[PDB]
């Protein structure tokens, strides 16, 4: 009956941020002490919560949404943030309740000529709507003319590669972040921490 | 066809504004990373600003506070509203299409560019002063000779040497800006030394700005 | 914080010659990199962008190659055309810095500048100023030092200097050195020199007058 973070957390294979993962974390007992006292993160941030409180708290549902960013692009994983992440990939509601944790994973992620299986969405016409996931990889029209799935001139494919190297300077690296978002609905409360 | 056609460049004083239009041709400004980049007078480039498809924009530290990226769909052109303007602004200014944090492709398409001069300076004519072949030491058979036209602004200024009859071996030098805020340049020919008594030499300086032009007879000083 | 280090700053070459310009960043930017031309008085011309990729029009013969911290632009055999300044750009992160620029310019036989010096006119003296004008015309290469002396003096902070494009016919330069004083302090001192020091002399050029034609 233990929450199953060491299944998000230390995951083999982390999602892309553009095609990020969501996992529904319910009926379970929720030690985020073993989160907390860990020294391994490089970003541990709480959005309407305190950090240290969360063993003493009860949610209808917590979800764990994960992915790969660069390590300058971890600020934009905070309410109000703007950028190609914030605004094309993955953003948080203004009024974001949870916690938004980071590691660099240059060892996991980034291999000598580059790993370009992480992926970013560099085009989009509008910004995402707060926890959105668009995963569409039709052709950016940039002009008037229709691309009719082409790629050339004013006509993008609308992801970039990362293509991680382990030589890149330390804000490029490859960093592994998890996103906890505490759901608080009129119903049962299926999260709460050891008591 | 792809055009990027800039105006809105001009003089201004320090704390002054301007606002500089790119209409665009080819492609579709609000569905791309535009940007401003700009080059100092004999410097290099230096990006400015860039406004995202979604509407999120980025300015260069310098211009932080001070300039406005924004755009007209309706109209396909982009804007550079640039407040509170210092001299260190001056520059040829730039639209370009992309973007230069995660963007592989650069700035493939430019603007034509405009000239933002930002400077307390008032507008006059230079003064024409003789830079006198030396007579008095005569070198192996050829002499030089000049004009320094001296404290104008804004730039530029025309030199021709004999109305136009006198065109080899004229370097007319590029300006320099003084701590004074105003322009200063030379005009140099090479001549037979042999000439020196029988052919005059006179120097035409045209400043447009000022409605000045003064021609100046270069003679070798009489002791 | 990515800093950019273009190299050469300047580069002699002839036409047909096969050309390499250089370009480190501080830290690993991947391929996150373009060159640009430019010509004086027009917009930069994207060459090569992430890294390696040909910038559609522009000819085979430009080039480019690296990724992480060095790069390069090689221009495997030199047209007319191709003399021009040559920028690199990271793409990696704000403010997406420019490097330093490489002047591509003409390869020529070394020309010794002849040296001038010319003295104040007495119309600039009665209005108060005095400007000293040292002209090094006709030289190859660019690199030349002018040095004022006022009584022996070496005078620092008080000149400005210009110098012309590559001339079109001969590919030589030609510079001016001013050196300006008020009236008063011009007439405080006698000897006025502009001492040269350039490849194409065997030892410093000087040039002087005494104020007053003495
Ligand atoms: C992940 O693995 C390490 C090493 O086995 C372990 O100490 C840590 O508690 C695990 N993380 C989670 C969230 O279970």
């Amino acid at each position: 009956n233990l929450c199953p973070f060491g299944e998000v957390f230390n995951a083999t294979r982390f999602a892309s941020v553009y095609a990020w993962n969501r996992k529904r974390i319910s009926n379970c007992v929720a030690d985020y002490s073993v989160l907390y006292n860990s020294a391994s993160f490089s970003t541990f941030k709480c959005y309407g919560v305190s950090p240290t409180k969360l063993n003493d708290l009860c949610f209808t549902n917590v979800y764990a949404d994960s992915f790969v960013i660069r390590g300058d692009e971890v600020r934009q994983i905070a309410p109000g943030q703007t950028g190609k992440i914030a605004d094309y990939n993955y953003k948080l509601p203004d009024d974001f309740t949870g916690c938004v944790i980071a590691w660099n994973s240059n060892n996991l992620d980034s291999k000598v000529g580059g790993n370009y299986n992480y992926l970013y969405r560099l085009f989009r016409k509008s910004n995402l709507k707060p926890f959105e996931r668009d995963i569409s990889t039709e052709i950016y029209q940039a002009g008037s003319t229709p691309c009719n799935g082409v790629e050339g001139f004013n006509c993008y494919f609308p992801l970039q590669s990362y293509g991680f190297q382990p030589t890149n300077g330390v804000g490029y690296q490859p960093y592994r972040v998890v996103v906890l978002s505490f759901e608080l609905l009129h119903a049962p409360a299926t999260v709460c921490g050891p008591k | 066809e792809v055009q990027l056609v800039e105006s809105g460049g001009g003089l201004i004083q320090p704390g002054g504004s301007l606002r500089l239009s790119c209409a665009a041709s080819g492609f579709t400004v609000s569905s791309n990373y535009m940007s401003w980049v700009r080059q100092a007078p004999g410097k290099g480039l230096e990006w400015v600003s860039v406004i995202y498809s979604g509407g999120t924009t980025y300015y260069a530290d310098s211009v932080k506070g001070r300039f406005t990226i924004s755009r007209d769909n309706s109209k396909n052109t982009l804007y550079l509203q640039m407040n509170s303007l210092r001299a260190e602004d001056t520059a040829v200014y730039y639209c370009a299409r992309g973007d230069v944090s995660g963007y592989r492709y650069g700035l493939d398409y430019w603007g034509q560019g405009t000239l933002v001069t930002v400077s307390g300076a008032s507008t006059k004519g230079p003064s024409v002063f003789p830079l006198a072949p030396s007579s008095k030491s005569t070198s192996g058979g050829t002499a030089a000779l000049g004009c320094l036209v001296k404290d104008y602004f804004p730039e530029p200024v025309t030199v021709s040497w004999n109305s136009g009859a006198l065109t080899s071996g004229v370097h007319t030098f590029p300006a320099v800006l003084q701590s004074s805020g105003l322009y200063s340049l030379s005009s140099v020919v090479t001549v037979p030394s042999s000439s020196l008594g029988t052919q005059t030499y006179i120097c035409n300086v045209n400043h447009k700005p000022s409605n000045t032009k003064v021609d100046k007879r270069v003679e070798p000083k009489s002791c | 914080d990515i800093q950019l280090t273009q190299s050469p700053s300047s580069l002699s070459a002839s036409v047909g010659d096969r050309v390499t310009i250089t370009c480190r960043a501080s830290q690993g930017i991947s391929s996150y990199l373009a060159w640009y031309q430019q010509k004086p008085g027009k917009a930069p011309k994207l060459l090569i962008y992430a890294a390696s990729t040909l910038e559609n029009g522009v000819p085979s013969r430009f080039s480019g190659s690296g990724s992480g911290t060095d790069f390069t632009l090689t221009i495997s055999s030199l047209q007319p055309e191709d003399f021009a300044t040559y920028y690199c750009q990271q793409l990696n992160s704000y403010p997406g810095t420019f490097g330093q620029g490489t002047k591509l310019e003409i390869k020529r036989t070394v020309a010794a500048p002849s040296v001038f010096i010319f003295p104040p006119s007495d119309e600039q003296l009665k209005s108060g100023t005095a400007s000293v004008v040292c002209l090094l015309n006709n030289f190859y290469p660019r690199e030349a030092k002018v040095q004022w002396k006022v009584d022996n003096a070496l005078q620092s902070g008080n000149s400005q200097e210009s110098v012309t494009e590559q001339d079109s016919k001969d590919s030589t330069y030609s510079l001016s050195s001013t050196l300006t004083l008020s009236k008063a302090d011009y007439e405080k001192h006698k000897v006025y020199a502009c001492e040269v020091t350039h490849q194409g002399l065997s030892s410093p050029v000087t040039k002087s007058f005494n104020r007053g034609e003495c």
